[PDB]
């Protein structure tokens, strides 16, 4: 007969969520943060398979939840600029006759309180007409005055973006599948496990991925449901496309001393090669990889329907164009000229044009709103495109598809799909042949 | 030979056992190694966390006469009830975790006899043997 | 309601006030108990 026997250090464990932390080497807001091992470990494990689910992945919340938590850490310690709020007296800027870049920012004067809170200063400072509207020369207002309070960002700080791990408490495995296919849930027959998860740069941008990771075969086309167009379809690329985006503008930072004691960075004066800022995209290069989406999309639509891409539905400047940062720059570009084409059933280069915001708002937050110092010289860079955030548009053969965004968990969950978090229980029994004697 | 962290999961029970305590090292871990911050309270919740998961199961294991854990026998019979399978229809041939898909259903009912039964009796019983 | 029966205990107080326009100030008001406010030194 057979008798209760006691097991400890038992290989089972559920789907559970628990507190991650942090990792990362030894700018953004990480230094209070464990270094990372130098001999990241893991070990494919044979036999073992189960159910992924990046739709119910709780990693994600946690990360963005993390990430805005920081981002205000960051500017508690900073110059807030509640002073700035005053009628603005603003006049047109004649750049170089007669007139292709539109000024798109005003000379703008106003009477400042300065360090001697008593007598003020007549001071002037170039404003984007993105930031500033006309009250009622001309009057015109920051336009967060009737939102918010402002906040400028600490010169010293970045925003550059850091690889981050994340790692699990003991008592706890970060599983991660290798298979190369995966269709947001289901069950992989190539499950490993790893000690922490590779470096995630937090990149926040609409429409859009930037420098995330590549996907192997063939293109990837992931939806909570495909049929669903209240949904959306996340796209990971297999070759990175080069984008490299400039603002050629030397511009000064003519700093005003708007104390007592703390300073304010204004926009000094602009010069040199006065064109708007753009971004230059490889043309050949997109239509080949577009072609290789949209290969997916016949997939799960039929061999005989027709693809059609289009720009998004406007509104809000922040969804309807692309967002990113570039060196603490905000840009925000007409993707139209991307996502303007068609397929039918069965250099060159492109230029976008960008324009430039000072004040901005984070992960659709308001009641609050930061300040980008305007940063000196002339800014380019360069990143590579690794994926699409697209939504899904008389429905018997043609279909439109556009660029979207606005949740920024999304980013994130388009990363960390390929790994998820289970709780170890190390204590199992079983019946085995055994009377235990005193 | 030396799997690594949960490198006999994909095997039968009876493999597994051979390297348990490669897993129990890890379940506990250790190392690791402007206030407040992001993570300030994180690390210290999780690393706390790791603590009391360990300790809770723990302490039945201390319980249940036995310390010198990973594996030990009772003097409580099996009951039938609780999945009647074969041992080469267990122990050759099923995972843990196929294992736990069944026996899970009367977790806290075998517990009641292993927190209980021995425990109880093995007691009381060496008392009287200090009789003499 | 005349006579006075509430005693009014309230006060029609008006006031320049600052606005979102520090600068331009405006000319504002709002009913105070008389348990809230007290007479320094219309009054
Ligand atoms: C997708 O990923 C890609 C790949 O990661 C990203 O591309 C990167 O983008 C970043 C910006 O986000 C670029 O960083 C820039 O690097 C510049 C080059 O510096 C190197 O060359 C210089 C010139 O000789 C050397 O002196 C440097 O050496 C030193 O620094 C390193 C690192 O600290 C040390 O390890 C060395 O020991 C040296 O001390 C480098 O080798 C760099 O100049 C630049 O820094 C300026 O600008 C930043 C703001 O961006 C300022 O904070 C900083 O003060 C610098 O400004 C000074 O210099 C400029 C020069 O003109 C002056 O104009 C200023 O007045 C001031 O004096 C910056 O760090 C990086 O180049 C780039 N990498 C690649 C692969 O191209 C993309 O960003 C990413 N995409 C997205 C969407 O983010
Ligand atoms: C801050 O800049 C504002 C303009 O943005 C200056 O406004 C000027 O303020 C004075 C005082 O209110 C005005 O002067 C008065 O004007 C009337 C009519 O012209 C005249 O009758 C009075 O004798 C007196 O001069 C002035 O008109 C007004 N300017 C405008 C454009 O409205 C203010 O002076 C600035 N402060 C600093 C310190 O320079
Ligand atoms: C933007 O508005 C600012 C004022 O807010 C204008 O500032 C003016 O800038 C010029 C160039 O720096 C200054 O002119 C120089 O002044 C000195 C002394 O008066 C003189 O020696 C030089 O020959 C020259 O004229 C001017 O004084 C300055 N004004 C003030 C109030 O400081 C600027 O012109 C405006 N830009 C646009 C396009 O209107
Ligand atoms: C994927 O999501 C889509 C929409 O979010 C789900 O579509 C829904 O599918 C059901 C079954 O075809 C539709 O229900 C039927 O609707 C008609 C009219 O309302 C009603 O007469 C029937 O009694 C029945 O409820 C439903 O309307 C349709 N929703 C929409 C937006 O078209 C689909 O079920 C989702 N798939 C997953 C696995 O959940
Ligand atoms: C994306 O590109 C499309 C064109 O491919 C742009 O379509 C434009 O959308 C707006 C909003 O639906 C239309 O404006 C409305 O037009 C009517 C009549 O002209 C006018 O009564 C309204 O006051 C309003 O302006 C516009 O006509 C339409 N253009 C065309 C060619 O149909 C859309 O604006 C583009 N989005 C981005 C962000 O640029
Ligand atoms: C994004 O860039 C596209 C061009 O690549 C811009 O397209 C312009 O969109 C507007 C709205 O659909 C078009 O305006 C409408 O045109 C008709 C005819 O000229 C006129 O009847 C309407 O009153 C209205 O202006 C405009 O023609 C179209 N441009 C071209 C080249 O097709 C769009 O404006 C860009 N968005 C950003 C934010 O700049
Ligand atoms: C992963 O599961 C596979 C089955 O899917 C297990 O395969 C077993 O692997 C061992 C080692 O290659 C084989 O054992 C050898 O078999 C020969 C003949 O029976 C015997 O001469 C050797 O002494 C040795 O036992 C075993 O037969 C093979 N099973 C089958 C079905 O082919 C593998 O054990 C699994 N790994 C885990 C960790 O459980
Ligand atoms: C805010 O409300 C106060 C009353 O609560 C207003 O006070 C008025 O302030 C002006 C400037 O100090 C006084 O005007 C001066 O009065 C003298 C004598 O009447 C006259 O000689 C001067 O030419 C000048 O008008 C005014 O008398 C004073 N009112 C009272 C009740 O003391 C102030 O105007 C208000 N501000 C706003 C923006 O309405
Ligand atoms: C309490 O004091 C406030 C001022 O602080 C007094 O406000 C006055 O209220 C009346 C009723 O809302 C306003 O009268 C109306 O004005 C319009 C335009 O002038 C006119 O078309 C109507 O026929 C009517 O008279 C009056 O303008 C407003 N005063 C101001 C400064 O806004 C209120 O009367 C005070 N209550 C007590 C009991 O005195
Ligand atoms: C500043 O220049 C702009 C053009 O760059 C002028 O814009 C005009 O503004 C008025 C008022 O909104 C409109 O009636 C005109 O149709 C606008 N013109 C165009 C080209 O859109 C504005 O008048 C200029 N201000 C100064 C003082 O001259
Ligand atoms: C706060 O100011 C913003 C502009 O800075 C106002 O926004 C306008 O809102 C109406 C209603 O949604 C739209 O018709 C306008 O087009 C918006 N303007 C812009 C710039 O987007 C808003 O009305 C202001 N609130 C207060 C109370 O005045
Ligand atoms: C993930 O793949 C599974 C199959 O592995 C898909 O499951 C199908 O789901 C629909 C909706 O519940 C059912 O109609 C099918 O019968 C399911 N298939 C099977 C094999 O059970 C699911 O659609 C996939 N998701 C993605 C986004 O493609
Ligand atoms: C763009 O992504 C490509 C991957 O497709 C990156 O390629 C690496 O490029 C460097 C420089 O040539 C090589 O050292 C690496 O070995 C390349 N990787 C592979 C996979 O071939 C490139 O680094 C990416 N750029 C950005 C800015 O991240
Ligand atoms: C669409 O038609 C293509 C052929 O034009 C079909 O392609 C087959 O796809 C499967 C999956 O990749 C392969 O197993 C076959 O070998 C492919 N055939 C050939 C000719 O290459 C695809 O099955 C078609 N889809 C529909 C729904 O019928
Ligand atoms: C959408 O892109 C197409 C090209 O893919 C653009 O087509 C141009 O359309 C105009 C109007 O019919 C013609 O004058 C051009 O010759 C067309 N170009 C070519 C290549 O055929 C169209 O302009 C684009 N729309 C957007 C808003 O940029
Ligand atoms: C084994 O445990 C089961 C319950 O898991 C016991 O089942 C009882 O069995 C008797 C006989 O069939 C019935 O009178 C009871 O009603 C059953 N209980 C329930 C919960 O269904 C069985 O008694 C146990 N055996 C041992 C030796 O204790
Ligand atoms: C993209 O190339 C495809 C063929 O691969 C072609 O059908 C389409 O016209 C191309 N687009 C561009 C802009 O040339
Ligand atoms: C127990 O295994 C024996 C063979 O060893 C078999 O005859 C019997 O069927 C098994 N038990 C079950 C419930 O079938
Ligand atoms: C365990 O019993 C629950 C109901 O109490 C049931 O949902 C599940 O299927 C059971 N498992 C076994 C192996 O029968």
């Amino acid at each position: 007969n057979l008798w209760v026997t006691v097991y400890y250090g038992v290989p089972v464990w559920k789907d559970a969520e628990t507190t991650l932390f942090c990792a990362s080497d030894a700018v953004w807001a990480t230094h209070a943060c464990v270094p990372t091992d130098p001999n990241p470990q893991e070990i494919h494990l044979e036999n073992v398979t189960e159910e992924f689910n990046m739709w119910k992945n709780n990693m994600v919340e946690q990360m963005h939840t993390d990430i805005i938590s920081l981002w205000d850490q960051s500017l508690k310690p900073c110059v807030k600029l509640t002073p700035l709020c005053v009628t603005l007296q603003c006049t047109n800027v004649t750049n170089n006759i007669t007139d292709d870049m539109r000024g798109e920012l005003k000379n703008c004067s106003f009477n400042m309180t300065t360090e001697l809170r008593d007598k003020k200063q007549k001071v002037y400072s170039l404003f984007y007409r993105l930031d500033v509207v006309q009250i009622n020369n001309k009057e015109y207002r920051l336009i967060n005055c009737n939102t918010s309070a402002i906040t400028q960002a600490c010169p010293k700080v970045s925003f550059e973006p850091i690889p981050i791990h994340y790692c699990a408490p003991a008592g706890f495995a970060i599983l991660k599948c290798k298979d190369k296919k995966f269709n947001g849930t289901g069950p992989c027959p190539s499950v490993s496990t790893v000690q922490c998860t590779h470096g995630i740069k937090p990149v926040v941008s609409t429409q859009l991925l930037l420098n995330g990771s590549l996907a192997e075969e063939e293109v990837m086309i992931r939806s909570e449901n495909i049929t669903n167009n209240a949904k959306n379809i996340l796209v990971q690329f297999n070759t990175p496309v080069q984008i490299n985006c400039t603002r050629p503008n030397n511009n000064t930072r003519k700093s005003i001393r708007i104390g007592p004691g703390q300073a304010f960075y204004a926009t000094g004066d602009i010069i040199g090669d006065i064109r708007q800022a753009h971004c230059n995209v490889s043309k050949a290069t997109w239509n080949e990889t577009l072609g290789k989406v949209v290969k997916q999309l016949r997939k799960h639509f039929g061999n005989n329907t027709i693809i059609r891409f289009a720009n998004s539905s406007g509104g809000d400047l922040e969804v309807t164009t692309h967002s990113f940062n570039c060196g603490g720059e905000f840009f925000y570009c007409n993707t139209s000229g991307l996502f303007n084409s068609t397929w039918i059933s069965n250099n060159d280069s492109i230029t976008l044009p960008c324009r430039i915001k000072q004040i901005i708002n984070m992960w659709q937050r308001i009641g609050q709103a930061m300040y980008a110092p305007p940063i000196q010289g002339v800014i380019r860079c360069v990143s590579n495109i690794t994926g699409l955030i697209l939504t899904r548009d008389t429905n018997s053969t043609t279909e439109t598809f556009r660029p979207g965004g606005g949740d920024m968990r999304d980013n994130w969950r388009s990363e960390l799909y390929k790994y998820k978090v289970v709780k170890i229980e190390p204590l199992g029994v079983a019946p085995t042949r055994c009377k235990r004697r005193v | 030979v030396f799997l690594g962290f949960l490198g006999a999961a994909g095997s039968t029970m009876g493999a597994a056992s051979m390297t348990l305590t490669v897993q129990a090292r890890n379940l506990l871990s250790g190392i690791v190694q402007l206030k407040l911050t992001v993570w300030g309270i994180k690390q210290l919740q999780a690393r706390v966390l790791a603590v009391e998961r360990y300790l809770r199961d723990q302490q039945l294991l201390g319980i249940w006469g036995c310390s010198g854990k990973l594996i030990c026998c009772t003097n409580v019979p099996w009951n039938s009830s609780w999945s009647n399978r074969n041992l080469s229809e267990i122990w050759d041939n099923m995972t843990w975790l196929q294992w736990d898909k069944e026996i899970s259903n009367y977790t806290q009912i075998i517990y009641g006899l292993l927190e209980e039964s021995q425990n109880q009796q093995e007691k009381n019983e060496q008392d009287l043997l200090a009789l003499d």
